[PDB]
């Protein structure tokens, strides 16, 4: 009965890593997509 | 009329004059004020210009001139211990110089038969730097990294470390705050390495005209040396405000972008600068001072300086800077924040020119060293997972932990070529398997103070020579074991 | 020598000149039966000049006649505008009566030149405890603050005034870059409450102002700092003077939409292309010289959660010392609360503070950890497994919790405790003697609300 | 007649004729008093042409004269090219004397037709692991190799010009297009150290150059190498030519940087709206047909670490064999860093290369496939919840990319160990016994860094 | 009191308007006043104090204070609290009320998200009990 | 049965051909009328009636009837189907084969994913066995 709780608190804070690389990746991905959509609006009002 | 002009449009730094008919591209020009420009754009019936410096006294309807020069600044051995701008106005109050010369600052480097391969090395000082990413002269090596990884830190360090070695420095800052830059000018005046040291500054209040030009300004002023069979080493800090300036101008010249809003051109900006730091051959250096010197090399090092954002190294403008140099020395907040200072990340860092560029010690010595720690990084991330451990493992893991605890230093402490080579040899064959893992730097410093103690005259010939001999290494081996079966750490 | 409008767009306006009688960049022009200022920004060409208008432009027409003053914005400076409250134009807003001084001063300077600069780097003194200790300041230097309500700032704000009104003799400058008509109301009153009101500036910049109000506002109080700093007593010693920014987000975020209003193309994530430029220029006026010094101290937001976004970096560029409120702290009623582990400044290095600064700082830093640390056993698996060096550290890390609260200055109206402000060598030899396990029988209550050590040492003697 | 210069922008200038002289698209002029040579690209009307400069701009102004030449560039051919270095316009920078030919070639042609095609029959040997196992090459086709910065791109194709080009019985063309220019000097010094420098032409345009000379500078290559093909001897048959091209992708990078000026529209990410005709237009030239055949290897850069790039995507198509490299092997230590889940190759069907070898290869990459499907359940989670079968897997995985390592002849330098050779048949041989299962007790640090498996078996018994 | 229906609706005929009149877009189109449009029209309500009344009315009322409540409202999808408009709005409010999705779907009828909801205001705008 | 081996690089050529010509572009630099440009292509396969083809061959033809079959191909960026172009022939189209590169690097060959791949046509055009 004395393993299972230390199987759970590694599970946890590698779930807890886990999260925190994906925020990062996230992160980088709305700042792109943000600049892309900006960059295509102005193209989209140059062109007229 | 036909050298002369009216300035009719004024923003944000760039005017536009009508009139200026026989002005040359990158033609320099001056106005009413005392103040100067540069030209950039000759359209069919108007000039565009940035102005160099403080546009704000200037008004539509003014006067504008052609001077027949393009952009140059004063060269010498009398711009060293000085502290001067972008155009070579000095700044630090101590007087006028007095430069014999001026010099282009746009040129194109020299081609591929007139240069000379590299295999004289440079000393920074530092133990991991030295045995694992060799510098030589005449290479180009990158210093990159997250905001306060200590990147300035390492590159005053190696300009500190060419106090003996007899070769010229130049400093560059770009997009600083005022007080840096005093801060680390005081430092190298304590040190005496300012006696051989020039200053370029362009702060964060300047135009970005200026911090767009000052780099080529520095390159310009180091290739002095280059060119008459010396050698000199030029950093530049914040390679990143000139790109972010560039931006700026390129934006508000209307110009349509490409990935993260930067100009089309952005890699040519960066490979057009970085291209003049070289090594030049004898013939060369004969041709152009017309046989003064003879049977002389030139050389110019460089050491660029990027930042990075949450340490991602596969940006466009750091993968764009990694394409175009001989290496790259990356730090790492990870290990800076736990303790390891510097934090070389041994997997992500290379040195294109190699074994060649260091001394016959320190090349016998370190081979493999940088490929059997990264294989230790990958393994110990691997071996969370397990408990059955064989012996092999084991074995790797603990040699690999002693050899990440051995690459550790303080800032303002060299390190000699004895000393390195010293170390490494007693790490290469197993002499600190037994040591406790904690007690390894104390194990380091004791036996390089008794080594110089007890051994002078071996050390001394190691640091004058650096050659490999079987005489030479039974006597290390020797020292080694009388340390460890006497003194006590 | 006169213009005329011929062109009217938002808050964008069009000035037409003679051609021998065109102005300046950064001039500010006079509609002739009106009350409104335009500012230059940029000229165009054939006498025409594009401007903005500070406040509303409703009723404004076409034709009308404009005339030149020749000179940037000017704002009256002086002692007498200390206890008032002005606007961006330097017009009283509070109605108490004109500014009395006739003196002015161009909101347009160029910084200071690199021979100007201070020969060091100087701390500046708070008399809080924890500041000084974890996250020391710095004469000149820019600090960030974090955390947002229900913790205590506009507090420490009263407190980091009167302070430095006490011991340095100096005074302060407040402007606010977007603020609430509520909250401002509110802090002004909180300060009158207090006798702070006349030993500090105000210059208001509301939300439902246009842009261009928005962005000036901060060069009026950075204009009245430099005054203040400037002038000298006999023998010319100078002053110390606190610039306080409600916040520099907002300050960015009015550069932006004014940048959009002007018709740039916007570069990375929707910001202006001249961002570091103009946040650059901003901050490169506060600065420590050799007749005084300037500090100022800002607000902070990070927009998304991401450190990564352009605008915190370009702030974290240049920031020395962040402090950082958390509510956990609030929570156990210790007050001020501020994060030990989590505040950092670049001031905390051997060569600048000295090596027994360092070493204590480091240790309580390290004690706190490895407390933080055995909570987690300490109230999942029980309390028995934990003895002997656990406990010491827990005793140890509970009385350094409790030993970072002190009673403040402007709260004595309220709960009539005098207030402490602790000088920096005390708060040493006090955390230095804890750390040795000298005072390992006093209680913890005794730690409690304490300005010195010798506060402890009456409290424990009484207790 | 003769034409004068009215706008300079950058590398793009315009020239005005009068109206029955305008040069025709692709002609080289000549500016009066300078060295400065232009070449037309579009016809705007009204007798004025747009061209793009092949060289600095620097001392240039409007007003100039220019002369026509009413033909294309032109460069010199045949047997005078070999042992020699040009630039873009064919003229030597080795400062040894002029070529000594006088036949001439025009740069621009198009390509061959459809009816002259040829099939290539012939596979061809390298000596290293995993492109012999895993991507065959094809005497008679194009190879192209993929990676990031600093991965190993320019190390692969020195082994490879060391082991195929050295015991070759035929010529051999080199083109730089935007490289360092220390990259240059070290091969032709290592070429010249050696007797092979009367076998290969060199062509140089490195990144120092203005856009116009990395823009044309990789069809004088090509022209050189398609005259070198189509050559006969009177009783002599054809000679095999091999072209190595160094970073295509500068091209495409020159080609973008002039869009903007010559007044086209962007598109997806800022490239110019003609990417994919321009990229077909040079790649449809190097091929092999009847009369005469072609072996090339190009290097293609990916920006940013992304392979859905517009660049490399559009080049995907134009090859016969595709070797990727990645960083995340790269960082691990193992070179080359050779990803075997993205490479491919046309030769890779049992018709060609026999049961055995296709057997042997879908079985690897089936292991590898398991093993990373495998990868998240282990990390999340421990490694005893396992079947037997994936402690398996995971084991041979391991072993199996720790056996696709090998030691560089071209990397003494780097590493200071000597280089090896490894028939393709001890690769079989040594992969079938691993997948069967015969090597389950050796210690996976005994496949690092070696050649055949004797050496594994050497290695492990003095471990 | 006063009940703001939907202001994004509002924003996006703003929206519409603007791009109409060919002003310089900005992110998603929107003008560069959108924060200049719903932070000058939250800023209208208010309470004012007794002289302010007195000085308006000319004495006709002596001791009476006025105010105004607004109840903005703002909707999401898949709580998304990170757009432009929500975030310009949330920044200028003093409290907030947050619904979620998968509450009324599960039953809850008041469906109030206590975790993420809070007044600035407090306990002084309450009651004794 | 007619089979195009690539509508990508048809669009591409077409979005080259209408970025040449100043026409206003959209989303990805696409023009307007991509829809257009395959609909009114993949539109002219399809069955006809035996009244169809004894109309048009003037009584030469009696009792049958005429068919066309369309096998479109169209490729993705990393398996990224929710792209401009592959969404309006995924629209256009009846049914859709899913090719996968897990599936075809485990040794599945051909790769077809049963999951996400359907015919709209179903039994009805199926030999009775
Ligand atoms: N080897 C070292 N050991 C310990 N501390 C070090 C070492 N090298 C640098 N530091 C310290 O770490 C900090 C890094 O400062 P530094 O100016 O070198 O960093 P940076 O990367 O240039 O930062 P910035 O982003 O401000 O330019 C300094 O306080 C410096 O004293
Ligand atoms: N087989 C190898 N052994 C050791 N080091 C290698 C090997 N291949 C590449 N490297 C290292 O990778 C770096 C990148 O090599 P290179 O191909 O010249 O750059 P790029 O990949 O940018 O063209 C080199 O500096 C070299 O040290
Ligand atoms: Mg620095
Ligand atoms: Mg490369």
């Amino acid at each position: 009965q004395s393993a299972r709780m230390v199987a759970m608190k590694a599970a946890t804070d590698n779930a807890g890593q886990l999260i925190k690389d994906l925020q990062l990746i996230y992160n980088k991905l709305r700042q792109a997509a943000i600049t892309q959509e900006i960059s295509e609006i102005v193209g989209g009002a140059a062109a007229v | 009329a036909k050298n002369e002009g009216t300035i009719v449009m004024v923003s944000d730094g760039i005017v536009r004059i009508h009139g200026l008919a026989d002005a040359m591209y990158g033609e320099m020009i001056e106005f009413d004020g005392g103040l100067f420009g540069m030209a950039l754009n000759l359209e069919q019936d108007s000039v565009g210009a940035v102005v160099l410096g403080n546009y704000l006294s200037l008004q539509e309807g003014q006067k504008a001139r052609c001077t027949g020069r393009v952009l140059e600044v004063p060269v010498g051995p009398e711009l060293l211990g000085r502290v001067v701008d972008a155009l070579g106005n000095p700044i630090d109050g101590k007087g006028p110089i007095d430069a014999k010369l001026t010099d282009a600052v746009e040129k194109v480097a020299p081609g591929v038969i007139w240069r000379q391969s590299v295999d004289q090395p440079v000393q920074t000082g530092y133990k991991s730097v030295d045995t694992m990413i060799p510098v030589g002269r005449g290479q180009r090596e990158l210093i990159i990294g997250d905001r306060q990884t200590g990147k300035t830190a390492m590159a005053i360090d190696a300009i500190i470390a060419q106090k003996n070695s007899g070769i010229k420095c130049v400093y560059v800052a770009i997009g600083q705050k005022q007080s840096t830059i005093a801060n680390v000018v005081r430092k190298l005046e304590e040190t005496g390495a300012m006696a051989y040291t020039t200053v370029v500054a362009a702060a964060a209040a300047d135009p970005a005209a200026m911090q767009y030009l000052a780099p080529y300004s520095g390159c310009t002023m180091g290739e002095y040396f280059r060119d008459r069979g010396e050698d000199a080493l030029i950093i530049y800090d914040d390679l990143s405000k000139q790109a972010v300036a560039y931006r700026q101008i390129s934006l508000l010249l209307r110009r349509p972008p490409g990935r993260e809003a930067y100009p089309g051109d952005v890699f040519y900006l960066h490979s057009r600068l970085l291209e003049r730091a070289s090594r030049v051959s004898a013939e060369y250096v004969e041709k152009f001072t017309n046989g003064a010197v003879t049977g002389k090399t030139g050389s110019l090092t460089a050491l660029p300086i990027i930042e990075t954002q949450a340490g991602d190294v596969s940006a466009f403008v750091p993968t764009n800077v990694i394409s175009i140099t001989d290496g790259q020395i990356f730090l790492e907040t990870s290990l800076f924040n736990a303790g390891i200072r510097p934090a070389v990340n041994a997997g992500i860092s290379v040195s294109r020119v190699g074994g060649s560029a260091q001394t016959k010690i320190i090349k016998k010595l370190s081979g493999g060293i940088r490929t059997a720690l990264a294989q230790y990084r990958e393994l110990a991330a691997f071996a969370q997972f397990a408990s059955d451990l064989d012996e092999a493992t084991r074995k790797q893991l603990e040699h690999g932990q002693r050899v990440t605890e051995l690459m550790k230093q303080k800032q303002y402490a060299p390190y000699s070529i004895a000393d390195q080579a010293v170390s490494v040899y007693a790490s290469n064959e197993g002499y600190m398997a037994d040591v406790e893992v904690k007690k390894i730097v104390d194990f380091d410093a004791a036996l390089i103070a008794y080594f110089r103690s007890e051994y002078a005259p071996l050390m001394k010939q190691i640091d004058e020579t650096g050659d490999y001999n079987k005489d030479i290494e039974a006597a290390i081996k020797a020292g080694i074991e009388s340390f460890k079966a006497t003194q006590t750490y | 020598s006169s213009g005329r409008i011929i062109q009217i767009i938002g808050a964008v306006i069009d000035v037409e000149f003679e051609r021998t009688s065109v102005p300046k960049i950064y001039d500010a022009l006079q509609v002739d039966g009106t009350e409104t200022t335009l500012e230059v920004q940029q000229q165009l060409g054939d006498g025409v000049v594009r401007t903005i208008a500070m406040g509303s432009t409703e009723g404004l027409k076409r034709g009308l006649t404009v005339t030149s003053t020749n000179a940037p914005i000017s704002v009256p400076v002086g002692t007498a505008t200390l206890g008032r409250i002005m606007d961006v134009l330097g017009r009283p807003i509070d109605e108490a009566g004109p500014v009395a001084t006739e003196e002015r001063l161009p909101i347009h300077r160029q910084a200071p030149s690199y021979a100007e600069q201070a020969a060091s780097t100087d701390l500046l003194e708070t008399g809080i405890k924890v500041i000084d200790l974890l996250c020391p300041f710095a004469k000149g230097g820019k600090v960030g603050l974090f955390g947002g309500a229900g913790v205590g700032k506009t507090v420490n704000m009263m407190e980091l005034i009167n302070n430095i009104a006490k011991a340095h003799s100096g005074l302060s400058v407040f402007a606010g870059v977007g603020e609430r008509t509520r909250e401002g109301n509110d802090f002004y009153h909180e300060m009158k409450d207090s006798n702070v009101l006349d030993k500090v500036a105000m210059v208001y910049g509301q939300m439902n102002e246009p842009p261009g109000n928005r962005l000036r506002v901060a060069l009026t109080g950075l204009t009245m700092a430099e005054y203040f700093r400037d002038e000298k007593d006999e023998n010319g010693k100078g002053r110390d003077v606190l610039l306080f920014v409600d916040n520099i987000y907002r300050y960015t975020l009015a550069g932006t939409e004014v940048s959009a209003l002007l018709g740039r193309m916007p570069s990375a994530v929707g910001y202006q292309p001249t961002l570091a430029e103009e946040m650059g220029v901003l901050q490169e006026r506060i600065t420590s010289t050799k007749s005084g010094s300037i500090t100022s101290i800002q607000a902070v937001y990070v927009p998304a959660d991401d450190l990564t976004d352009p605008s915190p970096a370009t702030t974290f560029a240049h920031l020395d010392a962040t402090v950082v409120l958390s509510r956990d702290i609030a929570s156990s009623g210790i007050y001020p609360a501020i994060d030990p582990l989590d505040s950092t400044s670049r001031q905390l290095d051997p060569l600048v503070v000295g090596q027994e600064h360092y070493e204590i700082a480091r240790a309580v830093q390290n004690v706190l950890q490895r407390y933080k640390e055995l909570k987690d056993i300490i109230a999942i698996l029980g309390m028995d497994e934990l003895a002997e060096e656990d406990k010491l550290v827990v005793y140890r890390a509970r009385k350094i919790q409790r030993f970072f609260s002190q009673p403040f200055h402007v709260a004595e109206v309220f709960t009539g405790a005098p207030g402490k402000l602790v000088p920096l060598k005390e708060t040493i030899r006090g955390f230095k003697g804890l750390l040795a396990g000298e005072y390992d029988h006093i209680p913890e209550q005794a730690f409690y609300m304490v300005g010195g050590i010798d506060e402890v040492i009456a409290k424990a003697e009484k207790l």
